[PDB]
């Protein structure tokens, strides 16, 4: 299969300055008979993809002059003049010169703000849940940007792996920052081999990485 | 302009075969258009499956040729994809579209084993270390529902600021989990009351959940 790669995987943009951003493929897209089915399209969270751009730099009808596509063969370029609200969300490029048609893994463009620290949490498992058999433990990063962001977690001091799950917020529409929720799931009997439990967190803002914790039963 | 609106199960068992109809309306199939599936896997990755021509032909991404049929009804200008075989890779929002020109809004398509279940809801109890004047954060962990969604509410709706509910995970279990959190003033907690509302209705399930303090005494 053709493999279209998108950079960067997510584009800061400011709100009247202009935007660029790259899909290239494994290899060239001009068809035998010299079209190159190369196109754009603009899709905003719960909703379906729009074309933008066909055939490498034809403005589909409808949309703003701001938007302009361009390259050949295996390098292509979007462009837009002045980006606007209503630009905000993720790009898409596909080809369909070669049989499996390919999408690129997209470029989401965010709004650039300036670098928040997250403010952080540690929440231990319930009593409640506890009586139940199992323990979740739950690490909360509260209103950072930029996104980038290290979560570990440590039991007595030895880190863990392979038993955590993360989940990340929209950027949030009024102060542009993002939240994200880390947890931690252990059987009730594992949870009960080991006494202190933290997340530690690396961030841009942070000059120095933040732990939270708690010994278990206290409190 | 032409228009499509999908139509699917929501949720079908693995080894079943799936059967979504694609309707058009602004413009008929037998014209020169390609009506193609495409379908879109949670984490967004978009992949194209297949298409059927203004004269029947049809075409398939070889890596699900062996699975995938394409089909049409010309008289009620619609036309169908019928997936063999389904596991949970399956699972996925399911587009038709005429030529990559317009797309339909989609229809999500769930594939498990997993049965109909109310969620657990557990307090993300408030530290009693929290900066005093300053910022506490307390929420409700929503573990173990099937299928999607749920609905997260604070105070009936009063409070809407400070909150984040953050997107449902499938566990290796079959079953999601997600976390509701807020933020509000340390001075606040003991006098405000904050009660979490949670509704599954797939399984008619509604549970209310007054977040507190955990007991720090030893003896309590």
């Amino acid at each position: 299969d053709v493999v279209m790669t998108q950079s960067p995987l997510s584009l800061p943009v400011t709100l009247g300055e202009p935007a660029s951003i790259s899909c290239r493929s494994s290899q060239s897209l001009v068809h035998s008979y010299g079209d190159t089915y190369l196109h754009w399209y603009l899709q905003k969270p719960g909703q379906s993809p729009k074309l933008l751009i066909y055939k490498v730099s034809n403005r589909f009808s409808g949309v703003p002059d701001r938007f302009s596509g361009s390259g050949s063969g295996t390098d292509f370029t979007l462009k837009i003049s002045r980006v606007e609200t209503e630009d905000l969300g993720v790009y898409y490029c596909s080809q369909n010169t070669h049989v499996p048609y390919t999408f690129g893994g997209g470029t989401k463009l965010e709004i650039k703000r300036t670098v928040a620290a997250p403010s952080v949490f540690i929440f231990p498992p319930s009593d409640e849940q506890l009586k139940s058999g199992t323990a979740s433990v739950v690490c909360l990063l509260n209103n950072f940007y930029p996104r980038e962001a290290k979560v570990q977690w440590k039991v007595d001091n030895a880190l863990q792996s392979g038993n955590s799950q993360e989940s990340v917020t929209e950027q949030d529409s009024k102060d542009s920052t993002y939240s994200l929720s880390s947890t931690l799931t252990l059987s009730k009997a594992d949870y009960e081999k080991h006494k202190v439990y933290a997340c530690e967190v690396t961030h841009q803002g942070l000059s120095s990485p933040v732990t939270k914790s708690f010994n278990r039963g206290e409190c | 302009e032409v228009q499509l609106q999908e139509s699917g199960p929501g949720l079908v068992k693995p080894s079943q075969t799936l059967s979504l109809t694609c309707a058009v309306s602004g413009s008929s199939i037998t014209y020169g258009y390609h009506w193609n599936w495409i379908r879109q896997f949670p984490g967004n990755k978009l992949e194209w499956i297949g298409y059927i021509s203004y004269d029947g032909s049809v075409l398939y991404n070889p890596s699900l040729e062996n699975r995938v049929t394409i089909t049409r009804d010309t008289s009620k200008n619609q036309f169908f994809l019928k997936l063999s075989s389904v596991t949970a890779e399956d699972t996925a929002k399911y587009y038709c579209a005429s030529g990559f020109d317009h797309w339909g809004q989609g229809t999500t398509l769930t594939v498990s084993s997993a049965s109909t279940k109310g969620p657990s809801v557990f307090p993300l109890a408030p530290s009693s270390k929290s900066t005093s004047g300053g910022t506490a954060a307390l929420g409700c962990l929503v573990k173990d529902y099937f299928p999607e969604p749920v609905t997260v509410s604070w105070n009936s709706g009063a409070l809407t600021s400070g909150v984040h509910t953050f997107p449902a995970v499938l566990q290796s279990s079959g079953l999601y989990s997600l976390s509701s959190v807020v933020t509000v003033p340390s001075s606040s907690l003991g006098t405000q009351t904050y009660i979490c509302n949670v509704n599954h209705k797939p399984s008619n399930t509604k549970v209310d959940k007054k977040v507190e303090p955990k007991s720090c005494d030893k003896t309590h």
